[PDB]
């Protein structure tokens, strides 16, 4: 038999500023949006789920300097906590 | 240590992993196992434009992406310099991959310029804008168009601007 | 002297439906979305940020029957989380 | 007891409220003192329309949305009937109330039809569309249009259909 499904569901999205809002970049060391999702991912991903790991990047950027940016999560359907369990 | 397929990311332990499956009930997202597991990943980042400045460092982030999402199991397919209707036919191309089904989950980034309205493509300028919008990307990975990430987290990352704006207001302390 | 602020911050917006779809009312019932939020705010506003009751909302929704909607979370640029404290 | 002005609303101990204040740490939004904070919300619902479907049952959810929020410690507006114009004046006037100083955070609810565009004002038709975007609810209460409430958490609710779809798609078991 056929069953019903949401036809969206179990979507997380995340971007690096806010909406109208620039993000930044460096020349040579990345994009600061990226470097910082990748230190807190590899730090967090043990003992947070993907949705507080977004939260801790988004407090990094609390405190506005000369390249104020706030990444911003979007669009979200996750019904469940997302853990990585990074080694299983 | 670093030397491991997951590299600097910090381990989960058995014990840390039984507590956070003791702490939340039935609502955590199911793991598939590890030794028959197809976990996939997409990378576009467009670097080279036509009519835009070079995004120069974007390949700091591609080899920081790339490497963190296999360090976390998946396997990674990088593309770059795509025009919008590229973007399309790659990202239709990743929603049909039968490793999907095998798979738990899904990791999209997404690094180029943008604008409001959205991802620019290779071709973007003002006078003919090649712009992907975000709202295409959700439908052409939800259950209508990906049956076989259904139930399955599908997280989208995106650096681009979204405006021309700082993003920031003046206050007297 | 003057200091520099995010322009768009501390936000979270929590939608009946997914972009695209409807959402459901009953003529003496009310909301569906509205009742379900209601309930569980008061359930885990004592125990859970408004992050995490948000997504218990949308996972009361899961299973779908023939007035299917998904709660989405949208735009959220809370940098910490957000606990009622009910009763303080 | 829902004798107490809290109601239904389950009651945080002193002993959960230091464990929370324990378990995370300095990640959790700063809460005012209830002698003194003036804590606002905000409840605009729509239920007679000039071309569109009554909604009935809406009293239910004003009933409902206004108890809680009053539960939750918030002084609770309730805005009925009103064009996305009116929504706009109304939205001006709460972001410019004196009371957000002395609050520590805020509730916007909004409950009316809704077309993927936005939510339906009480003269909307396809003819002529009267509606308000969820980007000007975001714009009118963020730090440029509302700096008193700025740093403070700012939760928006929306009750409304975007769009015709019934969101479903089929599936074998
Ligand atoms: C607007 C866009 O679409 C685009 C988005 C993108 O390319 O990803 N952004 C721009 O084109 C452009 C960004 C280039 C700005 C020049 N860079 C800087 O001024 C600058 C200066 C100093 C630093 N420092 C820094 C410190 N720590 C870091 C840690 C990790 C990574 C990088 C770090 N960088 C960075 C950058 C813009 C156009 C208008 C405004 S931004
Ligand atoms: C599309 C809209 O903008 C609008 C949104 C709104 O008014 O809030 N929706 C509609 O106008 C319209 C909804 C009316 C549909 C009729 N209702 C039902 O068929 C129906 C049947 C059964 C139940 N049962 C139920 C069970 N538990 C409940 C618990 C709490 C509250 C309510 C409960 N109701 C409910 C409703 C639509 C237009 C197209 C599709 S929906």
């Amino acid at each position: 038999a056929i069953k019903k499904a949401h036809i969206e569901k179990d979507f997380i999205a995340f971007c690096s500023s806010t909406p109208d809002n620039v993000s930044w970049r460096h020349p040579t060391m990345g994009s600061v949006f990226i470097g910082r999702l990748i230190e807190h991912m590899q730090e967090y991903a043990c003992s947070c789920d993907v949705e507080e790991i977004f939260r801790k990047v988004r407090f990094s950027f609390e405190q506005p300097d000369g390249r104020a940016q706030m990444p911003t999560t979007e669009r979200v359907t996750l019904t469940r906590c997302f853990y990585l369990f990074p080694g299983h | 240590t670093s030397s491991g397929s997951e590299g600097n990311v910090k381990l989960c332990s058995l014990e840390e992993a039984q507590r956070i499956w003791k702490q939340k009930s039935a609502e955590i997202y199911p793991i598939m196992d590890k030794s028959s597991r197809t976990r996939l990943a997409l990378i576009i980042c467009n670097e080279e434009f036509d009519s835009i400045p070079r995004r120069t460092g974007a390949e700091v982030d591609i080899t920081g992406m790339t490497m963190l999402l296999q360090n976390l199991g998946y396997s990674v397919d990088v593309k770059k310099n795509l025009t919008a209707s590229d973007m399309t036919t790659e990202l239709e191309a990743f929603a049909h991959r039968p490793e999907h089904k095998t798979s738990d989950s899904t990791f999209l980034v997404f690094m180029s310029h943008g604008i409001r309205e959205g991802i620019c493509g290779k071709k973007h300028s003002e006078q003919v804008p090649d712009i992907l919008q975000l709202n295409a990307i959700f439908n052409m990975l939800n259950t209508k168009n990906c049956p076989s990430l259904k139930d399955k987290p599908k997280v989208i990352i995106i650096q681009a601007c979204r405006g021309d704006s700082p993003g920031v207001v003046w206050f007297k302390d």
